[PDB]
């Protein structure tokens, strides 16, 4: 089976430089084109750079001079030097192989890897403050958690465990002015459940390891 | 009394020479009296040479430049409308991918012609076209033509390319000498002895094709034209500011050699 | 620096429905135009190459058009597989893919539930204060919140959040959330969240006064 497995990748502070890399398996590496391509949270696809099979390199104006792709056949591995890297370079970035006819026609970016992501920023790692979002009451009713000033992504949020997964909304997370990431999740629940069952969001922040249970009240 | 074939063959040859269009037009003729059949043959046999004729020919400034190479060779054989005669036979009869065509024609008698009991008529046809296929065109009973067509290329140990190749960067590489030569862009074309013979020195074709006539006809008068073509692509170079990049025109010239031989049944002659 | 615009950004479609995308360059790229489907966290799959051939594993319901600058994306028979992002991306010069066109789920007009969330005690004690909007599971997507306190309008001091598509109803939900100082918050009595959506009638206002609270 055909395959590509990106790796590399994390917190960089802007100006700084970090590498990617990528392992490909179940095909002759050494006679087709590579790229990376790159998708910031909720955008489109970007080009990022390209490189022949003989080893000439390609690079679109947004990172000439700032990025160097390279090839190591005898690893059947392609690689991404970052430099001077910057917030807008923030996104997933994937591996692509081109595939081209026996006569050199071009058909296109043909197998991807499953990405590595980069987050370039000046925040410093940071669990959330977690804050009750109470229920007042207009037929069902609603509560949540409001996910304060974290960093980096993710952050997971479940209801009374496992327990309460019906009618739950966790939004995309904001990044705030402060360079931090904020949130809520919310659910609807009968009016009448109010008050005799009890409503806890469990917030988890991998990167800081924060854990943190809050109880919803009128 | 007399036991063998009762079959004459007649052959003669008219060639021509056209400088404008590059074409050394040899046609070889042979008539087939077979006393035993109603009908009378000929074999209308087109060789000769279209030349390649690869030449820079267009030079916009140092940047871009565009190459002339010949894309197709046609023969075409066509009997007017009212002509009483037919096209009764042809070779290749189909379709050749093969680099080398040969066939040796006989007459096996009953105006039969194949490529013991046969007559020698004399010829052995034998063409070579390395890069290139030879497509048959619709043939009728008053027209009958082959195409030798471009079909692919190596160039410089770099992957076969054709007419369509096309690379994000380079574009078209068929005749591209080098991605990042400091030359002029007239001078950063394959030299023609690294491609096919065909696209210098040109093709010589050895088509055959076989005509009847009813002895009973008034007219026994059959005019016919032959037509030898060669179709030229337009393959352009410029720097992109970083490297060459190339580009194919399909078909943007066509040049043709026409001419119109008259057939004497009763003479067994034909004449330019 | 060849630009690739799609259009439209956005298209709603059932299933059945001959749903077209179109993909414009900023100069001639000839017919060297592919087509890429992407779903939410997955990677890519080619469909079409040379702007109207069909790539191998690819159904034929997929189809394309075009050359030099103009170029069409087809499917004559949308199906449940097909709701997703498409890019088109042009190889005449380099690579340069365009910004996408997401094909959604098309369901009758919905109006949105408004809650409205003051901030909470903690929140309060440690100097920012959030107030919260939350319209939910609403169809379609437009739909415009204005914050009033004392009925003054809101500047630019609030952000909004939406959800794709729930995969049980179609619908969609926002939040919006406007932070201010503890300072400011404690400065004005009454905070409103002001609603409008096609399926309302008229601008729903809920709000609260910290007084009592």
């Amino acid at each position: 089976e055909v395959q590509l497995v990106e790796s590399g990748g994390g917190l960089v502070q802007p100006g700084g430089s970090l590498r990617l890399s990528c392992a490909a398996s179940g095909f002759t590496f050494s006679s087709h084109d590579m790229h990376w391509v790159r998708q910031a949270t909720g955008k489109g696809l970007e080009w990022v750079s390209g490189i022949g099979t003989a080893g000439d390199t390609y690079y679109p104006d947004s990172v000439k001079g700032r990025f160097t792709i390279s090839r190591e056949n005898a690893k059947n591995s392609l690689y991404l030097q970052m430099n001077s890297l910057r917030a807008g370079d923030t996104a997933v970035y994937y591996c692509a192989r081109d595939r081209y006819s026996p006569t050199g026609h071009y058909y296109g970016m043909d197998v991807w890897g499953q990405g590595t992501t980069v987050t370039v920023s000046s925040a410093s790692t940071k669990g959330p403050s977690v804050f009750p979002l109470a229920p007042s009451s207009g037929g069902t009713a609603a509560l949540g958690c409001l996910v304060k000033d974290y960093f980096p992504e993710p952050v997971t949020v479940s209801w009374n465990s496992g327990a309460l997964t019906s009618g739950v909304h966790t939004f995309p997370a904001v990044l705030q002015s402060s360079g931090l990431y904020s949130l809520s999740s919310v659910v609807t629940v009968p009016s009448s459940s109010l008050g005799t069952q009890t409503y806890i969001c469990n917030v988890n922040h991998k990167p800081s390891n924060t854990k943190v249970d809050k109880r919803v009240e009128p | 009394t007399d036991i063998g074939s009762n079959t004459t063959v007649k052959t003669g040859d008219l060639v021509t020479y056209d400088k404008e269009n590059g074409m050394h037009k040899k046609v070889f003729y042979s008539f087939i009296d077979d006393k035993n059949h109603n009908k009378k043959l000929l074999v209308i046999r087109t060789k000769g040479t279209i030349a390649g004729q690869y030449r820079v020919y267009s030079e916009e400034g140092a940047n871009k430049s565009g190459l002339a190479w010949p894309s197709a060779f046609k023969v075409q054989l066509q009997l007017p409308d009212n002509e009483v005669a037919q096209i009764s036979d042809y070779y290749p009869r189909n379709s050749i991918d093969t680099k080398e065509y040969m066939s040796t024609l006989t007459y096996g008698f009953n105006g039969n012609v194949t490529g013991g009991a046969n007559v020698s008529i004399g010829h052995t046809l034998k063409y070579v076209q390395p890069d290139f296929k030879t497509i048959l065109e619709s043939p009728t009973d008053k027209k009958v033509g082959w195409k030798v067509i471009f079909n692919n290329m190596v160039n410089q140990n770099w992957g076969p390319y054709d007419r369509d190749s096309w690379n994000p960067v380079y574009g078209n590489q068929l005749f591209m000498k080098t991605r990042n030569g400091s030359m002029k862009a007239a001078d950063n074309f394959l030299d023609p002895n690294k491609a096919s013979s065909l696209l210098s020195s040109g093709f010589s074709p050895d088509f055959a094709t076989v005509i009847t006539m009813d002895r009973k006809a008034s007219k026994q008068q059959t005019n016919i034209d032959v037509i030898y073509e060669r179709v030229r692509d337009d393959y352009q170079l410029h720097w992109t500011s970083t490297n060459w990049k190339g580009t194919n025109t399909k078909d943007k010239w066509i040049d043709r050699s026409s001419e119109r031989y008259k057939i004497d049944w009763e003479k067994e002659e034909m004449t330019n | 620096d060849i630009q690739m615009t799609q259009s439209p950004s956005t298209l709603s479609a059932s299933v059945g429905d001959r749903v077209t995308i179109t993909c414009r360059a900023s100069q001639s790229i000839s017919s060297w135009l592919a087509w890429y489907q992407q779903k939410p966290g997955k990677a890519p799959k080619l469909l079409i190459y040379k702007a109207s051939s069909l790539e191998s594993g690819v159904p034929s319901r997929f189809s394309g058009s075009g050359s030099g600058t103009e170029f069409t994306l087809t499917i004559s028979s949308l199906q449940p597989d097909d709701f997703a992002t498409y890019y088109c991306k042009q190889y005449a010069d380099y690579w340069t893919f365009g910004q996408g066109t997401k094909v959604e789920i098309k369901r009758t007009v919905a109006a949105p539930s408004v809650f409205i969330f003051p901030p909470s005690d903690e929140q309060l004690k440690s100097g920012t204060a959030s107030v919260v909007c939350l319209l939910n599971n609403f169809y379609p997507r437009e739909a415009k919140v204005q914050w009033k306190v004392d009925n003054a309008l809101q500047s630019g001091n609030s952000q909004e959040s939406v959800t794709e598509q729930d995969s049980k109803d179609s619908t969609y939900s926002l939040s919006s959330t406007l932070t201010l100082s503890k300072a400011d918050y404690e400065k004005h009595k009454v905070y409103a969240c002001e609603v409008t959506h096609q399926g309302l009638s008229s601008p729903v206002t809920k709000s609260f006064n910290r007084g009592e609270c």
